[PDB]
């Protein structure tokens, strides 16, 4: 639904990389370079950045709002 | 109502007695078994888990001769304490030295 | 020789192929003969040493010599789980229309580290729900999102449409108890990050909830773990049995780390040499060749430890690890208390 | 608007139509790939050679 | 008493009696929420 703030394995802050790492998609970075550039050295945050998915927005088409 | 002592049997023999540490895990279990492994009066020295769920481990130590097996557990006390702040001291200087001269 | 065996299996621990050797503890009165391995206090505080390599804003760095596996263990262990600190435990919710759920928007306030001292409060007692000055900490979060009323006829993006449509941290304020504002100059309790996404939301959501702090350690539950990555390794020293020359030196330039083997042409021709052991991660890649095997040895320190604290931001990691000393110093006086009091 | 940036220039950079048109990620994405293909360190390039 | 109720697409407040058809005015849906509690909630981050 939600990016998660902690890690699952180590418990680095990732939840505040989520939408400038949105940002380099929106520049012309690739996943890796992005993911290096934003400091994960680690596979484990770079799997939970990579491997998640933004459904909060398609959640909020269906709010009442 | 933390530490506990227990002896061998009925029969009261401070040679090998049990210590059964409340709140505690791994850490202090295994800091103070290699803090009293080296004194040489210490036949066997052991640190076990009853069981996951509850947070507490149960010390056994047998000395050679004579010895209560009380003495050598304040004595590893005794040298871890002072381990800990030899080392909270060198710590200390460390990061000074380094904050100086990073300056 | 022999000794030169007992030598390297005492002091160094051999990585092999198939299998890792040498990998327990083993210097111990009455375990060697030609070496008296009784405690000495005095040789400790000679042969240990720290020195920090690396040191910045929530990340160190330092190697400790002297020092074994067990102390290395639970100095790590303390730093994991036994230093205390300030975390999110009480979610008070007036109104919550977000489409966040009220229970995982609580979980994910939790994770929110908080910049506070832990060492200026202290463990809220058993109950008491409804918090003192002193072991308690309040946190207003009261965001309307709202639909912008200057926007363009398109507005596809959501910014220009709506305005406070994403909850950040940043909103957090904090609200004094007491003499709380006198003690605490402001800006001091805040979020640490300031920019963690809490929620999304749309035109007509509203979130409205205080959030009650307290003290506590990371063995409880892991938000309030301190340290995001508290770890430490042996310092690897890379020997070369015969001198390695030639093309085949570069393969080892290949092998290992590109920083931890270096060739240089002393006389015309490369030959390898290992310049920084440190930087190598030990990928083991050298027993791919079949003629680099028997010329290297690879092997760690069993007494030089390189500790990596990466912390969350609530304090700088030295006062971490001068913490987590100080609450293995206090386990140690309370078991010596207990144990006098029962003598 | 992306084909006049084509039309001006055969490199096109995402980010600035974004800015540019108000539009959203998806809707750029949309009308840049009917039409562009990525290129590294380059940005989006027309998908055919200049005839 | 004032008993009140968001539609499903309007999302607009309605004020309706007991034994009234469930409709909302300025249109025609007849699905019906009701509003979130004011009391409070105390929630754990556990
Ligand atoms: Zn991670
Ligand atoms: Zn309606």
């Amino acid at each position: 639904m939600i990016i998660p703030v902690r890690c699952f394995t180590c418990g680095k802050i990732v939840g505040n990389k989520w939408e400038a790492y949105l940002g380099l998609l929106q520049a012309e970075y690739t996943e890796g370079d992005a993911l290096d550039a934003l400091g994960l050295k680690r596979y484990c945050c770079r799997r939970m950045l990579l491997a998640h998915v933004d459904l909060i927005e398609k959640l909020l088409n269906y709010a009442p709002l | 109502k933390t530490a506990l002592e227990m002896v061998q049997a009925a029969g009261t023999d401070r040679h090998c007695v049990t210590f059964v540490l409340h709140e505690e895990d791994h850490t202090l279990g295994n800091s103070l078994r290699y803090m009293i492994m080296k004194n040489p009066e210490v036949e066997f020295c052991g640190y076990t888990t009853t069981h996951p769920s509850e947070s507490k481990i149960n010390l056994r130590i047998q000395t050679r001769g004579t010895l209560p097996a009380v003495e050598p557990f304040q004595r590893g006390l005794n040298e871890l304490m002072n381990v800990c702040q030899h080392v909270l001291d060198k710590f200390e200087a460390s990061i000074k030295d380094y904050k100086d001269q990073k300056a | 020789a022999a000794s030169q065996a007992v030598e390297e299996m005492r002091s160094r621990v051999v990585l092999g192929e198939f299998g890792v050797r040498n990998v327990h503890t083993t210097d111990f009165p009455g375990n060697y003969s030609g070496y008296d391995d009784a405690w000495d206090q005095d040789r400790f505080e000679k042969n240990f040493r720290v020195d920090v390599v690396h040191m910045d804003e929530n990340s160190l760095e330092f190697d400790m010599v002297g020092i074994d596996a067990a102390i290395a263990n639970a100095f790590r262990r303390i730093l994991l789980a036994e230093v205390p600190t300030m975390a999110v435990e009480k979610v008070l919710v007036y109104n919550n229309t977000s489409i966040v759920q009220d229970e995982i928007l609580a979980h994910r306030l939790g994770l929110i580290p908080i910049h506070a001292d832990p060492r200026l409060f202290e463990y809220r007692n058993q109950g008491d729900e409804e918090g003192t000055e002193i072991d308690t900490l309040q946190f207003r979060l009261q965001v309307r999102c709202t639909r912008n009323p200057h926007a363009a006829k398109d507005s596809s993006d959501p910014n220009e449409l709506y305005v406070n449509h994403k909850v950040y941290t940043r909103h957090m304020t904090w609200i004094p108890l007491g003499n709380q504002a006198d003690l605490f100059p402001e800006g001091t309790i805040r979020p640490v990050h300031d920019d963690i996404l809490i929620a999304q939301l749309r035109p007509g959501q509203e979130i409205d909830l205080l959030m009650h702090c307290v003290k506590g350690i990371g063995k409880d539950h892991a938000k309030f773990s301190p340290v995001a990555t508290a770890s430490y390794r042996l310092l690897p020293d890379i020997t070369l049995l015969e001198p390695v020359e030639g093309e085949a030196a570069e393969e080892l330039s290949r092998c290992f780390s590109p920083g931890v083997i270096e060739v240089q042409e002393v006389q015309g021709k490369k030959v390898a040499r290992v310049a920084n052991p440190r930087l190598d991660t030990f990928s083991r890649e050298i027993f791919r060749n079949e003629k680099l095997k028997k010329v290297v040895r690879l092997a760690r320190v069993r007494d030089h430890y390189i500790f990596s604290v990466e912390s969350t931001g609530v304090l700088p990691p030295d006062v971490l690890v001068s913490e987590a000393i100080k609450v293995l110093m206090g386990k140690c006086r309370r078991f010596l208390d207990e144990l006098d009091a029962v003598q | 608007f992306v084909m006049w940036k084509f039309t001006q220039s055969r490199w096109v950079v995402r980010k600035e139509v974004a800015t540019v048109t108000k539009l959203c990620a998806e809707d750029v994405k949309d009308f840049l790939e009917h039409m562009a293909v990525v290129r590294i360190n380059k940005g989006w390039e027309f998908i055919l050679p200049y005839d | 008493q004032p008993m009140i109720y968001i539609c499903g697409e309007c999302h607009t407040e309605n004020e309706i009696k007991s034994r009234d058809p469930i409709r909302c005015r300025e249109c025609g849906y007849r699905i019906m929420y009701k509003k979130r509690t004011k009391r409070l909630v105390v929630f754990d981050a556990r």
